[PDB]
């Protein structure tokens, strides 16, 4: 139950999580999260209903998302648990996250395919089946799209934000929801799936096994955010049309709220937060 | 009020746009002649599932985006 910074990680801690993350694409269940979460990307509307993202839902929904996912992981080996990339700290395609033991690197020039790490198309283990394109092999162009991965002062800067959200609780949102998932101010989350390129930079960005790192360091700074704000939570409260309030179930599984999902420690911790 | 319509050349392929598990969008775009989802952000940027985390200024922008980043690939109907 303790996430750990992928840059720490042992020999053994890479294998397992690569092996879990292979067993779980093998068996068919991996490809149901891209799906889910296409399905969630492509739907939510600023004017109409928004779960998954572009909305005050944006951390819960991905929160529970990622337990899923990790409880999956667990289901294969129980001692895996979701590491998380600090993209302020670890921004080169040089960081031992982009190494061939972990996550391979960047694609090459001519079609942006991935040729070594475990995830590499020629590896036979990791088809790229849930796509909007013929292509069915891992891409990416690590800092090909946008030049720089946001920067720890700019990553202070979001954090320093009081209020978790405002209305209309959406892409034009001032806030901390909204600055960290990017659509307004010097953007964090979504310049990041900028930043990797390929499949992370579409509608079905799951297929990238990054997705779930990033992701995680995108739930650490909303834990961090809450211990710098301990008199803000998460808004709004009660009566929003089209948006989850705070004691509202969220789709897709209808049975938790994001009140369910504000404390993490009920479910993980971090090696530092 | 919702975008003109387009229809150009562009690197070798065709796009198009229109005013009209996935969403309501009031405008239409294809590459050669497959439907690209596109979507329309409060601030009137817009967005593809190819390109769907950096705004671009318009769905013909969308579209090119598109072809730009499919590398010549065929589309895939949503
Ligand atoms: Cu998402
Ligand atoms: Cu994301
Ligand atoms: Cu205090
Ligand atoms: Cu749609």
């Amino acid at each position: 139950t303790v996430r750990k910074n992928q840059a720490t990680l042992t020999a053994d801690e890479k294998r397992r999580f690569v092996a879990a993350v292979l067993e779980l694409k093998r068996s068919g269940r991996y490809d149901e999260f891209v799906r889910t979460h296409n399905e969630f990307i492509m739907s939510d509307t600023d004017s109409g209903e928004r779960t998954g993202h572009r909305s005050p839902s944006f951390l819960p929904w991905h929160r529970r998302f990622l337990l899923d996912f990790e409880q999956a992981l667990q289901s294969v080996d129980s001692s895996v648990t979701l590491p998380y990339w600090d993209w302020s700290a670890d921004r080169t395609v040089r960081a031992s996250l982009w190494a061939p033991d972990f996550l391979g690197g960047t694609g090459r020039s001519t079609d942006g395919r991935v040729m070594d790490g475990p995830f590499a198309a020629s590896t036979g283990n990791w088809p790229i089946n849930v796509r909007v394109d013929s292509r069915t092999y891992l891409r990416r162009s690590l800092g090909g799209s946008v030049a720089e991965l946001p920067t720890r002062a700019e990553v202070e800067s979001v954090l320093a934000i009081s209020a978790y959200d405002l209305p209309p609780y959406n892409s034009a949102s001032e806030g901390f929801r909204n600055h960290l998932e990017g659509w307004r101010g010097v953007n964090l989350h979504n310049r990041v799936h900028v930043w990797v390129g390929g499949q992370m930079a579409t509608g079905v960005s799951p297929n990238d096994p990054v997705f779930w790192l990033h992701h995680a360091y995108v739930d650490k700074l909303w834990a961090e955010w809450q211990r710098r704000h301990p008199d803000s939570a998460y808004v709004p409260t009660g009566g929003t049309p089209d948006v989850v309030d705070l004691n509202e179930t969220m789709k897709p599984w209808n049975t938790v709220r994001p009140a369910d999902l504000l404390d993490h420690t009920a479910y993980y911790t971090f090696d530092a937060l | 009020a919702a975008p003109e319509s387009f229809d150009e050349v562009y690197k070798g392929r065709r796009i198009q746009g229109r005013p009209a598990h996935e969403h309501g969008g009031g405008y239409e775009v294809f590459v050669d002649g497959v439907q690209l989802h596109v979507m329309r952000n409060a601030d009137g940027s817009w967005i593809s599932v190819v390109s769907h985390f950096d705004p671009v200024p318009t769905p013909r922008a969308a579209a090119r985006a598109a072809v730009d980043e499919l590398q010549g690939a065929p589309l895939l109907p949503f």
